[PDB]
C-alpha cells in the first residue's frame, strides 16, 4: 500500500471565501423578443475566476 | 467575401446597414425621427450630410 | 497588443 | 483643383468599439403622476461622451 497525500499547504486560504458566488443581474430591459441581463463580475486580487 | 467594411461592432446592428425596420414589428427600437428608419441609418446619413 | 500592418487580412482587435 | 485630405492618421481607434450605444433603466419605479427611470452611463477611457 502507498497513499497520495494532499499538498497540505498553499492550495486553500483560511480567509473566508465564498465557494459560489451568484451574481443577479444589475439591469435588465425584459423586452418582447429577448431578455437582455447586464452582470458585474467582480473578481477581487487573490481570486481567480 | 468576410471583411465587414464597419467591421467593429460600430453600428447597433454591426453586420449591415439598416436602412429602414418596420416600428409595428420593432421591439428592441432602433428606429429614428418618428418613422421607420432605423438609428445606424439616421446617424449614418445626418454624419456624411 | 499586436500591431497588424497587413494590407490584406489584419486581425479584429477587439481590446479594451 | 484642390483636395482636403483627411488626417488618416491617430484620429480613429482600430479596436472594435461600439458607435450608438443604448443604455437601458436599471430602476423604473413607476408611479401615477411621473415616469422615473434611472440609467447608468458607463464611459471608459479613451471614451468621451
Amino acid at each position: 500500500r502507498q497513499t497520495v497525500v494532499a499538498p497540505t499547504r498553499n492550495v486553500t486560504t483560511e480567509k473566508a471565501q465564498r465557494l459560489q458566488i451568484r451574481f443577479y443581474p444589475i439591469q435588465t430591459d425584459d423586452t418582447s423578443t429577448g431578455y437582455r441581463v447586464r452582470y458585474n463580475i467582480n473578481v477581487g486580487d487573490g481570486w481567480v475566476l | 467575401t468576410s471583411i465587414n467594411w464597419p467591421g467593429n461592432d460600430r453600428l447597433l446592428t454591426p453586420n449591415m446597414f439598416e436602412i429602414k425596420r418596420s416600428v409595428a414589428l420593432d421591439t428592441e427600437g432602433f428606429t429614428m425621427s418618428q418613422c421607420d428608419i432605423t438609428k445606424d441609418w439616421y446617424l449614418i446619413q445626418m454624419a456624411t450630410n | 497588443y499586436p500591431f497588424d500592418p497587413s494590407g490584406v487580412q489584419r486581425v479584429q482587435l477587439s481590446g479594451g
